[PDB]
């Protein structure tokens, strides 16, 4: 089997850990859909502000 | 660095705000491509730009900053984000990296945990690129897979799957917390047409593309064989899934399980009345008595089984075949006892037989204005509802 298929299978285990381990699920789901970080957002404001019309 | 393709405009019509947000988005993506891609790679949570996704690109647009605006502006910026992701895909492929031989596509309905599954993947030395996106309409993915094969890269497609209802619950939470949900129209479209797109890919590329699945209803079960992936994903037609989702978001709003804003984003641009009208009640009847009403369905063996019982006082005995109900014509007034209602329809026994009303009428909710057992007149004057009670004692 390829590395990719193994990587997917190992990801499926950690998906199963998310169901039991609640401390693990909150560590995963915190970042995902939050939005840009303060460092990235600072850079972005300079990018957006420098190109208004 | 130029964009890989032109950005398709949508017609927003009279909404000038979205029409301007779209133009601001296209201008930004087109003119500031170099610096957008640099920030995507060097500074976002994207494995240095190897995790490629249109949703993550939305975060680099100014209109997408506040959580309040995200559901509104989403469809105005998406195509710019998608073409940016397509451009980024190509730039990662241009990097001469002989060690890195694997490209992974992750696909599935919104809310199925595609992105959370990608977070749980540990990057490897051979992993070149990881693309999250829809493959239900696979025309665009053909070009991506084509240029992977041109460079002797090993393509793997992971189809993450989940029931529409459980997936819809996950989008509600994500919307409430981060302002980012998913419409029912696109959830039904992806889930219904994904088997076709994967077979379309399988027939065009064959063994050159490995196609696997993740069933999130069976504790994230890995599915190796393509025939098993198609059986997992075959969860109904677009009409069925959209219909079930339409009734679900409406029931959840009527019960107070979701807000009006979480309802409107889920609804998206759907006319729910139009969806509800398509629902069929053939092989179905309501039995009434002094204790209440009982919905029953008939299977092929000619046997009625109880689906739902609702206790109601003050009703006579009766059997009403819901499939034989006359659709209520607009303009006229229908007077009679409500014998049954659900998220889609309201059934009224008039003097000219059983009549069916849509539970919504021009964005106005009929079902909440009447109760089962209640005697009422329902009529629409100038596309505006008039429901009067006819209850009396004499
Ligand atoms: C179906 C759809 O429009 N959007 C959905 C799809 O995005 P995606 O797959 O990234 O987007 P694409 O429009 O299907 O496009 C896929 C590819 O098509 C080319 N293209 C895209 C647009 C365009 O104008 N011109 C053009 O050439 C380009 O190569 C791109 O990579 O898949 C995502 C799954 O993670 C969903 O979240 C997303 O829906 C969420 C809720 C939403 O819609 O906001």
């Amino acid at each position: 089997e390829s590395n990719a298929i193994r990587m997917i299978k190992e990801a499926c285990e950690k998906n199963r850990r998310m169901m039991t381990d609640e401390a693990f699920r909150k560590e995963v789901e915190k970042r995902l859909y939050a939005g840009p970080s303060p460092e990235l957002l600072a850079k972005l404001r300079v990018l957006w502000a420098a190109n208004k019309e | 660095v130029k964009l890989s393709s032109d950005i398709n405009l949508r017609d927003f019509g009279n909404n000038e705000y979205l029409s301007s947000v779209q133009d601001e988005a296209i201008r930004f993506a087109t003119e500031q491509t170099d610096e957008i891609l640099s920030l995507y790679s060097q500074h976002a949570d994207t494995e240095g730009g190897r995790y490629v996704c249109a949703d993550t690109f939305k975060e680099l647009f100014p209109a997408f900053e506040n959580k309040e605006d995200r559901a509104t502006v989403n469809n105005a910026i998406h195509n710019s984000a998608a073409v940016l992701s397509s451009t980024q895909f190509d730039e990662v492929l241009k990097r001469d990296e002989p060690q890195k031989k694997e490209v992974i596509f992750v696909t599935g309905i919104p809310g199925s945990g595609k992105t959370s599954t990608v977070k749980n993947m540990m990057m490897q030395d051979t992993t070149k690129l990881l693309f999250e996106g829809q493959l239900a309409r696979p025309q665009s993915a053909f070009r991506k897979i084509e240029q992977c094969l041109e460079r002797n890269l090993e393509v793997t497609i992971v189809a993450v799957s989940m029931r529409a209802e459980r997936a819809s619950d996950n989008t509600y939470k994500r919307f409430n917390e981060y302002g980012r949900g998913a419409s029912i129209g696109i959830m039904a479209d992806i889930q219904a047409n994904l088997p076709d797109g994967l077979k379309q890919i399988r027939d065009k590329f064959g063994d050159a593309v490995k196609i696997v699945g993740i069933n999130q209803d069976r504790n994230s079960e890995f599915i190796d064989k393509f025939d098993d992936v198609i059986k997992m994903l075959s969860l109904g037609s677009q009409e069925q899934i959209l219909g079930r989702l339409a009734e679900k978001i409406q029931s959840d709003f009527d019960s107070g399980k979701i807000s009006r804003e979480c309802f409107n984003q889920a609804k998206g641009s759907m006319d729910l009345e139009s969806v509800f009208a398509k629902k069929e009640y053939s092989q179905q009847r309501v039995v009434t008595n002094s204790k209440g009403v009982t919905l029953e369905t008939k299977s092929a063996n000619e046997l009625w089984s109880k689906v739902e019982q609702i206790p109601v006082t003050g009703m006579k005995a009766g059997i009403y075949l819901l499939g034989q109900a006359k659709k209520a014509e607009t303009g006229q007034t229908y007077s009679g006892e409500i014998i049954y209602k659900d998220a889609a329809a309201v059934f009224q026994k008039t003097k000219n037989g059983l009549v069916r009303h849509n539970a919504t009428h021009n964005e106005e909710r009929l079902a909440k204005l009447v109760e089962i057992g209640q005697n009422v007149s329902i009529g629409s004057n100038k596309g505006k509802l008039i429901v009067k009670s006819l209850e009396y004692s004499a």
